[PDB]
């Protein structure tokens, strides 16, 4: 079928929940309370209260 | 011990027995732990002045400040004693239902 | 640019702003705010939204 | 008028895409050769990352 | 010593 | 470090503390100003990356 | 939360509040750290 | 001066050990 | 000790702090104060608690 | 003066008593 890692027809992006980089195992990335949580990028809530 | 599957009222229901429902205790937490969002940065609270508004709070979530507290009052108090105030009333099992 | 673009400090990309008091008619609410812009700060009211 | 009681779902698909997230100090784009990646050049350290 | 104060009922 | 232990027929953590200082200093320069630089060591939650 | 200390710098433990036999007791002369 | 803010035993102002100034107390440290 | 310790002006021991900004989401809280400290006065935070 | 063996306190090492060298215990007295 069509290879994805070579062209580019990219579709599993929905399934991602949520990405925690911490650069050097106890700095956060990208740390300084940037975002509304602000050491991890969740990218999708299942369950949103606030 | 219910003797027959069956409802309405028999006499083998007279042969059922009655066992009293385990204690269960439901109660805010020791020190009041769980109510404060400590160490969740996206719930973090916030001391800062009016003028800057930065926050002077920088919480992070590998640090367990409920535990360090837990442990604060065990060193510069008697650890035993109940302060219903801060429900300051500490976890302990009875030394004889652990150990047999 | 490295210098005098980006803060180092512990500051908020997005504020969450509460309204301070709510009044409720039978056609219409009002939210009243504190749209509050701390030291050294700027805020482009583009994005402000409720 | 005999509509059932319902609970929404929702979700997005967001295809051909990649996941970027910058490794820049504000998350923008001002330049290929970003401002944290410089700031790694006079740092002369090596961090990990997880 | 002599520089104990002396007891009293609330001070 | 490599731990052994006890099986136990259900999912159970391991907490380990990495003691370090973890300590804040606090300045307050002006009237409604409040200032405060933490650092901890080892494990520090700020590096040049941040 | 820190016991008695002399300052001679050098740090020196402090041999006050120490307990010692007495024949009056000893809460109403001093303090007994 | 700051020592007419102490209580006097006496005539001596009593005044607080220079020790007490700091904390030291961590988890084992 | 008779001088400088205590005032004798209209002072109040226990201050009490309407919430400025209450939020009540379905999963948590919210309460923000006015931590006012007027002049000449001092606050040890051990005896503010909600 | 062995005052690098001691544990410092801040800046001066917390050196002990010359008083609790020796020890006097004994049975009744």
């Amino acid at each position: 079928g069509s290879i994805p890692y070579l062209d580019g027809t990219f579709y599993l992006n929905h399934t991602f929940k949520k990405v925690a980089i911490t650069f050097d195992s106890s700095v956060s990335w990208p740390g300084n309370d940037r975002l509304l949580t602000p050491n991890e990028f969740e990218i999708k809530r299942s369950v949103d209260g606030e | 011990y219910m003797p027959t599957i069956k409802e309405g009222n028999s006499r083998e229901l007279m042969g059922q027995q009655s066992m009293p429902n385990r204690p269960n205790y439901i109660a805010f937490r020791d020190n009041f732990i769980g109510l404060m969002y400590y160490n969740s940065t996206g719930n973090m609270g916030v001391l800062a002045g009016q003028a800057s508004q930065l926050n002077a709070v920088v919480d992070l979530q590998d640090r367990n400040t409920e535990l360090s507290y837990q442990l604060l009052l065990d060193s510069i108090g008697d650890r035993t004693r109940y302060f219903s105030m801060w429900n300051q009333a500490v976890d302990s099992y009875d030394p004889d239902v652990r150990i047999i | 640019p490295t210098h005098d673009v980006t803060t180092d400090r512990s500051q908020r990309l997005t504020l969450r702003f509460i309204p301070v008091d709510r009044e409720d008619t039978a056609y219409s609410y009002k939210a009243r705010f504190t749209l509050a812009v701390g030291d050294n700060r700027v805020l482009d009211m583009a994005s402000t939204y409720f | 008028k005999t509509a059932v009681d319902s609970i929404t779902q929702k979700k997005f698909l967001c295809d051909r895409t990649l996941w970027r997230i910058p490794f820049s100090s504000n998350f923008m784009s001002m330049g290929a050769l970003t401002d944290l990646g410089q700031n790694l050049l006079y740092a002369n350290s090596a961090h990990a990352l997880d | 010593g002599l520089r104990f104060p002396s007891k009293m009922f609330g001070g | 470090m490599t731990f052994e232990v006890d099986p136990m027929d259900e999912p159970t953590l391991l907490y380990v503390l990495f003691e370090v200082f973890d300590v804040v200093r606090v300045h307050r320069p002006h009237r409604g100003v409040i200032e405060t630089v933490y650092l901890r060591t080892p494990f520090s939650a700020g590096n040049a990356t941040t | 939360p820190r016991p008695p200390v002399e300052e001679p710098a050098v740090e020196t433990v402090s041999p006050e509040g120490r307990g010692e036999k007495r024949p009056r007791p000893d809460r109403e002369e001093t303090l007994v750290t | 001066n700051f020592a007419s803010l102490a209580p006097r035993h006496g005539s001596r102002p009593f005044m607080g050990n220079w020790q007490d100034i700091g904390t030291s107390n961590m988890s084992g440290g």
